[PDB]
């Protein structure tokens, strides 16, 4: 029993932000949901939630803009925010209170992974792909709206060895990021060490091979 | 509301620590837990209620507290309690509750000399026109390690970006990634490519190279 | 309920639903809501043993289980402090709700009697739940709550009959003071309507005088069923529900 | 059903109940309504020994069983001549109704299939159901109807598969020509299930491909549903209901 | 074993039990021993579906289950190749043993009969077994082996039986010719005999005429139980036990 | 029984079986044999309602039960007047034989502690019993009886721990002095050993300290089983059993 | 469900050694015994078991010399070899066939922990204790029968760190084992760094402190 | 009867290994099975019936065989797979029945330096009258690693023994233990004691002594 967030990644300012919190086996019937958010180099901010009962609760902040429902014919929780500003960027969350009451922080049980957003006027760019020919990697370059990219190694079956590294601002305003994989040198040639990459909002998937 | 306190320790592997977290008033009926939160990843619940530990934790971890102040303990630092740790409180029913400030801990190693690898600028890397190069220092301890470009011998400055990665819960080293960048065509003038090493353990500077042909 | 038929939707607006989780939330108890923020039950159906809470929720009044639930959370368990079994007696429990109820036509609170009131035989009282219907049989799958009205009888007369075909020496007291008994060996509580209330009409009034406690099974001769005297405990319901 | 969700309100409005008397009118098999007087079902629900008229009902598209039941008397039960057991083959019943049906949006027929078509692989088919919704657990006190769309086999294929794991001899055929099968290890009828409609859109119309009928265990590995072929029976069919 | 008392303790030294690993060994299905390495049994005791042998142990003739077991390991386990369930017919399976028996007074072989023997009515035949005493309910905790005498019946006979208040059609065979019918509404088999030997006393010789195999429940009127023939199966087990 | 083996098939002469009649002779309860025409018991197995002598036999100790019975008939029941629940105490009775027993070596009395014996914690004692063997499964169909050695509690570390994990209020004696604690989360009396004797070895004689009588569950933590206290009772048992 | 084997340790020729393997919870009833041995630097070797049925399998040599018996009263197996010569010095393990079979070694799926047992003339003497002031350790030393020796530290409660040797003969014939943990200075004073040795044969156990 | 091949073995992590076990008949009726030994431990089975995983193992391991020819298959070697291997075959029922010879697979890894230790010879190790002076040369990779007792700068020779652990699941390198043994009054004589570490990675000798006062 788990749950997933669903979320456009970026946004421009004025918009209205919708994320959708879904379970996915059996079903949150006595259960409460509350909406977490942590804006980058800050701790946690508690935005609302909503009780077993239907009752909604929201924060100091959040009763001017923001509004949770429920929908269980969908096994589905949404929230909408009003009037984004750029300090509206964080990671968005949903969890669980299995006692099912709305406004409680002391017992999240069940989180899901998270979404990260991103408020910006800009276009959003996919990468290129650097090879790192011989210790061997796989540079990812050029992108915006950093916070959704993820990179992979034969399709998910090179579990092993893959460090990656947090992306850093090129000056000229996008991001790069490299992944490097330790290999003994019989292993050249001898394993295929192929390079998956994806960025969802520039709709963008490559692949590659590292070779000398 | 409340404030956590201290805002950050680093400990031995072994040692014994806590952390302490205080409001202004009390909370309504034992509703204070304890949340754990590592690199990239959800927070995970520990302790709730004051002192029920959640299960699957091991008996490392354990907390209580005076109605109006409250500590959380480790009996014995893993490096895979490198993590930052909140408080998160109730205080009535609807109306005022609060996650603290949160706390993070280091876990101190027994020192590791920097393996340096590099990479020669390549397809993509001059294929897109801009260029650029990588030094890579793996698996040292502790972060007084630093890097100095040198192109045909030449000093380098600006032009250049580092990052480095967290402390994993069983390598508990970390890796730095070492960029320059370049055009293409500057890339086709000079033929020296050096990255200069140095870290707290050592005998000496260290040094790799690779030459443009 | 042994005897009687479906309640009428407007009759009984104070009924509660006890439900607690497995592979969905199940009928155990029976409850009255009291107050809009407190339920009153009885002990035995939550301790002695603590509970945890998360594994709780209060149902307002139904027609059926389980069609049209909306289960609301509980802040707080509170049993009398003298109880371990039901046969000893102290067989009343209190639970807080997280949110207080909107008070309505189809939801409202039942009156608690005055102490001076006794409940002699020939008043009119009535018993309400969603247990079972025969001494070994579950109540049907639409699980439409039923009532069935119960005569009182006296606690003398009520202990004697106790006495027959038992080995229990008469000078045991087997019904206790803060007891009540009724009902016969066609109308009674059975399994699964512990916790819930007995009322009597009094000068035009609904007076919760019970709860639902415990018997030698469901409808036996010589065997009325015993309840919690609700006027026995009004001091200490009083040190919390706030009248 | 093992797998999929509750099914909306509108979806399915040929999907039929059958009802045994006992001490409620419980849900023992599905059906589904092809015109207006006949329902037809698997015979394995209703055979191969005679069955008192008297014992059985039928009850139209609910969403919940139980809530809203209204009763319909059945006249006539029509067995396949050839059925014993349900791996033998000829598992279809045909059931008449005392009184028609008025046709309406929320209670419509099926439209059968033309003897030519074959179902072959990709074709999007769904099965519906009151069925136990793990291999050992009963479908939970609300009771909703469920639906699940399932992957279809070709009958070599499927044979095959039935061979892994057992002495069977490979020349015996265990799938047999006038059978169909349909879905995984994730997606599955189950108990009580038996007699429901296996409905693919074909053109834009849904056509009802099979009845629920045997298998090896609910989601098994390697163990698929076996379903009646719907489009080997239509000559027997054609003698009873008038087309 | 419906009707019948317990066994006399030397006169079936043929009799074999089929244990099941669990919190204890427990008996599931009967057998005979045919030969020192060989027992005979049903193919739906063990299949169709492969089983592990270490969960399976052989316990020859006792007086009463479980008192004195001494449980035997099984190296391999043969089925009849056309199995796939008891009413298609091919219900046969052969174990053999991982140490031979040491043949004595009390554990002797039973004959297999000649080819030719065809059993007919006024055969004096006997069935014996650890299983179910009434339809419903369990043989009682001392377990004691017990015997009935069985009238046997012709198939075409018991076939029309089988037709009457069925609607399978007369021109179905349900009962084929390696089948046999035997006994009555008082004097049957029963669930857990299954597997086991049904003999006859022929010119001073005990034959083993058939195994238990199926039946519509236990001395059920109109309905006799259905041995697998031996005598059709005799190519087959010498095949593999040497003769 | 919990943890423990089979017993020595001298070990425990005066154990005995009380059976109730049905399908068969079922064991419901323990007891001890306290002279050649009494055995002692736990009130809770034979009341507070009077029982039908009719459906009453003893056996004496067997090593496996059912397989060697031999039913004694019951001439008399007396059950402390003062009983009616095994938590309020009084949890004593005693059957008086219809004839006298035959001392023997494999059948003998155990003796009765003189009133001044306290048992402290340190005091070697066994519980024995054909009970449950873990907290939800029977004992195997070879049915021995089975032993274990478990520590003495004093009844004040006791009424604390039954305490913990309790809404009771600390001044409310649970363990009452009638009564005495044994056993831990790893060795007690279960379901099934009710009624039977605790014995401790006191200056190279076996004396019976207590009767198994009640306990929330078997080996749960913080949840001793509490037993009658013998030397309490004394005076009452020898107002009958002539010394 | 285990095993657990018992034996002397040490044993002078042409005694008879006993051996017993213990069933913990539960019971063999349906199920084979089989006993092998591993002399030093050897592979396994077979010597015999007993099937679910109690008929008994010896191997070519093993008939000579060997019985093998079983007490279902205790729930134990039991071996004898007769007449023993210094080569049957080897660890020697019982272990269960699933299946019941008395003479197969294909499905060995349970096993126990194992017994040595040494064959000489000589005497056993227990040994001194080197502790190994600042890595810290603690020395172990002049013991003989060296093959049941074990050492441990904190009583147990130390889990981690602690390395330890194989043993060495001494040129007395005697034995010699080091166990050593690696310490943080920090930790020097801070941790009670306590170890525990014991000698079963030599019915010996002694305990020290390290600290510099 | 049986002979199993090869009798050792030693490749990369990751590698992709087999064993063969073979016999002059042919198994009964497929009992063929698979034991892993690790550091003095018991056997583990791995296969049974010529090809049945045993729960729990990984599915890095798997076998099949011709009746008469037999292969286990290691898809890519860990350093937790360091054991020896051994084939068990039945080849009637009460008879023929043994094990093969056993395969022994060291796992090769990136090498590592002696990290050393010295310790004075001190209570029990002088209250004996005997002394015992002890170098420890922590976590070394390859066994290519050797040692020079050095007292006063005389070179020692005999008088001494060495140790050296197996290799662990994770650790993967090893220890070795060197010891020098001399009477209580000959340690008061001299004052100088020293160990010179060898290893085919090192810098040089790298000297580590102690001195008596």
């Amino acid at each position: 029993v788990q749950l997933v967030e669903s979320g456009p990644g970026c946004v421009k300012p004025s918009e209205t932000l919708s994320l959708t919190c879904t379970v996915s086996r059996f079903s949150l019937i006595g259960y409460a949901i509350t909406w977490i958010r942590q804006p980058p180099g800050k701790g946690l901010e508690w935005i609302g939630g909503i009780s077993s009962a239907a009752t909604t609760f929201y924060s100091s902040w959040a009763k001017s803009r923001v509004t949770i429902s429920v929908d269980t014919s969908k096994n589905q929780f949404s929230l909408k925010l009003s009037s984004v500003t750029a300090a509206d960027t964080a990671v968005y969350y949903c969890a669980r209170d299995p006692r099912g009451y709305g406004a409680a922080l002391d017992r999240l049980d069940l989180w899901g992974q998270g979404t990260c957003v991103t408020v910006s006027s800009f276009s959003t760019k996919g990468p290129s792909v650097c090879p790192l020919a011989p210790c061997l990697g796989c540079l990812v370059k050029d992108y915006f709206c950093e916070c959704p990219v993820t990179v992979s190694w034969n399709s998910g079956a090179l579990t092993s060895g893959v460090h990656t590294f947090p992306a850093v601002l090129q000056s000229s305003g996008l991001y790069s990021l490299s992944s490097v994989v330790t290999v003994p040198s019989s292993s050249l040639g001898t394993q295929t060490y192929i390079c998956n990459v994806n960025h969802k909002p520039s709709n963008t998937k490559v692949d590659k091979k590292v070779e000398p | 509301q409340m404030t956590q306190s201290p805002s950050s320790l680093s400990a031995s592997v072994g040692d014994r620590v806590t952390i302490t977290c205080q409001s202004i008033k009390s909370v309504y009926n034992n509703r204070l837990g304890w949340y754990q939160q590592k690199c990239g990843k959800a927070p995970k619940l520990l302790i709730y209620e004051t002192s029920i530990l959640t299960s699957g934790v091991p008996s490392r971890f354990s907390g209580s507290g005076s109605g109006t102040d409250f500590t959380l303990t480790i009996s014995s630092l893993q490096c895979e309690d490198f993590a930052t740790y909140y408080c998160a409180g109730g205080f009535d029913r609807s109306g005022d509750t609060t996650f603290g400030q949160g706390t993070k801990v280091e876990i101190k190693r027994t020192v590791a000399a920097p393996s340096v690898c590099i990479f020669p600028p390549s397809d993509e890397c001059l294929k897109s026109g801009t260029a650029s190069v990588v030094c890579l220092l793996n698996n040292f301890y502790p972060r007084e390690a630093k890097v100095q470009w040198k192109v045909d011998n030449a000093l380098q400055s600006g032009n250049s970006q580092e990052s480095v990665t967290c402390q994993d819960s069983k390598d508990c080293t970390y890796s730095l990634s070492s960029t320059l960048t370049l055009s293409k065509a500057d890339y086709e003038k000079h033929k020296v490519y050096a990255c200069e090493v140095t870290h707290q353990g050592l005998s000496s500077p260290v040094t790799k190279s690779f030459n443009r042909g | 309920i042994v005897g009687g038929q479906e309640a009428p939707r407007s009759k009984w607006p104070w009924q509660v639903s006890l439900r607690v989780h497995g592979p969905y939330w199940m009928h155990f108890c029976g409850g009255s809501l009291i107050h809009p923020q407190w339920v009153l039950t009885a002990a035995h159906c939550v301790g002695p043993d603590v509970k945890d809470l998360a594994a709780l929720r209060v149902q307002l009044r139904e027609q059926h289980l389980y069609y049209q639930d909306q289960l609301l959370p509980v802040s707080r368990i509170i049993v009398h402090p003298q109880f371990y079994t039901a046969q000893i007696g102290a067989d009343i429990a209190l639970l807080e709700l997280e949110e207080p109820v909107n008070v309505s036509s189809h939801v409202h609170t039942v009156t608690l009697p005055p102490a001076s009131e006794t409940f002699p035989p020939g008043m009119p009282c009535w018993v309400t739940g969603w247990g079972d219907v025969d001494n070994d049989e579950r109540l049907p799958p639409p699980f439409p709550l039923k009532q069935v009205k119960v005569p009182i009888m006296e606690n003398h007369i009520c202990d004697a009959k106790y006495h027959l075909g038992a080995y229990t020496g008469d000078d045991v007291r087997i019904v206790r003071d803060d007891m009540l008994c009724a009902g016969n060996t066609r109308r009674d509580s059975c399994q699964g309507d512990s916790g819930g209330p007995l009322v009597c009409k009094v000068n035009g009034t609904w007076l919760q005088a019970g709860v639902v406690s415990w018997g030698e099974g469901c409808a036996q001769p010589n065997r009325p069923g015993i309840y919690t005297r609700v006027t026995y405990y009004l001091d200490w319901i009083h040190h919390y529900v706030p009248k």
